């Protein structure tokens, strides 16, 4: 029905807002994600398989990077959305001891299969539909247009990703159970984050652009949060 | 003559490449599945048929797939990019991973999670009315001859099958996406 319109409409009234002004928005993520996390501090045969899986990985971000580059977007973005993800995650895991949980695998070893799971694409499909937009009469109107158009495909491809781990859930056993809780989570992390600050910065690099400083405190913050979580990583699982 | 010759040969090195990756990836699997009971040594186990059935296996499978598709009919045109395919070879090596490191109850739990997820896996990754024809194909022959060299209840019946399948449509789907490339 005419819902996907109304969606686009709200949704695309919250573009005129995410780009209205970015400022608030970050330093909001920022202190929420860090009081996220404050509880985490508070509170040969087994190897050559989770090395090469970390080479896996890495390897998939080169790769989804260099196809995600775009005109009149700098590398960092990549860096952006590694952090993204990262910060993310960590804000499930925190949030997860919050309400009573059993932490009886090691994060090191999974992280991998969490990232793989959310994946990336969820953004660069947005900044494609954005930058396509054209590059005149707006600067944020355009981030405006570019997000109405794929409000459909983002929540139809939630919505996908629900049943598949509510599904999982289903499956009586407990590490399945766990990681499922896991993986939902810093879903809804994702979308909520990835909404709230990528749209903002994507808006002030396209500004930064057309007119021609956000990304640097963007990469800064996330450098510090992911040394921070290499850390929480190497203690865990070794 | 050259010219013709390229083209054989570009074949020809594509599956050898797509070989050696599937030596490698028997390899580190069954280093996986052992770690329940000199370190390249220990590595370097069942000498004698998995390296070359897997092997072949995974690069006649990748010369197949392309090849059926376009003496047919369309090329594929999916999330087929380099990413996802990265991403499948993730999810399979997890996949091949929860068949080891995990303990359930019984084996319909086993058996069903694995033939969903496979599933999942396929609709997530190439939704082609065909690949699961051909996948599921090869693993009921891989079973059943794997089966017979046996005459010479537990895991052996389970996973193979399944595992088997996954490893089909992960390289099917790489070699359709090394043939684009050309
Ligand atoms: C990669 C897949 C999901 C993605 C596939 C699909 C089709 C849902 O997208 C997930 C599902 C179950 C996950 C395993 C669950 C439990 C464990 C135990 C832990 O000690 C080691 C990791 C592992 C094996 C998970 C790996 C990722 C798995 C296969």
């Amino acid at each position: 029905e005419r819902l996907r319109e109304k969606i686009s409409r709200a949704f695309y009234n919250h573009g005129l807002l995410c780009a209205s002004y970015p400022i608030p928005i970050i330093l909001f993520t920022g202190f929420c994600i860090l009081a996220c996390c404050y509880p985490l501090l508070k509170l040969v045969a087994e190897l050559i398989p989770l090395v090469t899986t970390y080479i896996i990985l890495f390897a998939y971000i080169y790769f989804s990077t260099r196809k995600i580059d775009m005109v009149k977007s700098k590398w960092g973005l990549a860096l952006a959305a590694v952090v993204t993800v990262l910060s993310s995650l960590l804000m499930s895991v925190g949030l997860c001891t919050l309400f009573g949980l059993t932490p009886t695998l090691n994060g090191g070893e999974i992280f991998p299969y969490l990232v793989v799971v959310i994946g990336l694409e969820n953004v660069l499909v947005l900044t494609k539909s954005v930058v396509s937009t054209p590059v005149d009469l707006e600067v944020k109107l355009r981030i405006a247009q570019g997000l109405s158009s794929e409000s459909w495909s983002i929540m139809k491809n939630m919505a996908t990703e629900l049943g598949i781990i509510l599904i999982g859930y289903f499956t009586l056993v407990p590490a399945i159970q766990e990681f499922c809780l896991f993986a939902v989570v810093g879903l809804v992390s994702d979308f909520f984050l990835q909404m709230l600050f990528f749209t903002t910065v994507l808006s002030i690099d396209i500004r930064r652009m057309e007119l021609a400083r956000l990304a640097q405190r963007l990469i800064m913050a996330g450098t510090v949060v992911w040394i921070g979580i290499l850390v929480y990583t190497d203690p865990a699982g070794l | 003559i050259s010219s013709v010759t390229s083209q054989s040969v570009n074949l020809m090195i594509r599956g050898v490449v797509l070989f050696f990756i599937g030596v490698f990836l028997a390899l580190v699997l069954n280093l996986l599945q052992i770690q329940r009971n000199d370190v390249i040594a220990s590595i370097f186990s069942s000498a004698w048929w998995v390296p070359p059935c897997c092997g072949t296996a995974s690069a006649v499978i990748g010369l197949l797939y392309p090849s059926i598709d376009r003496h047919l009919g369309e090329p594929h045109k999916f999330k087929r990019e380099w990413s996802s395919v990265m991403r499948c070879v993730a999810v399979f090596v997890g996949i091949n991973h929860a068949s080891a490191k995990v303990d359930f109850d019984n084996n319909i739990q086993l058996s069903l999670t694995l033939a969903a997820l496979s599933i999942g896996l396929w609709w997530t990754f190439d939704r082609s009315r065909s690949g699961f024809g051909l996948g599921v194909g090869i693993a009921f022959l891989a079973t059943v001859v794997t089966q017979l060299l046996v005459y010479n209840f537990l895991y052996v019946r389970s996973w193979l099958p399944c595992i088997f399948f996954a490893g089909g449509i992960t390289m099917g789907n790489i070699g359709r996406q090394l043939a684009m490339y050309e």
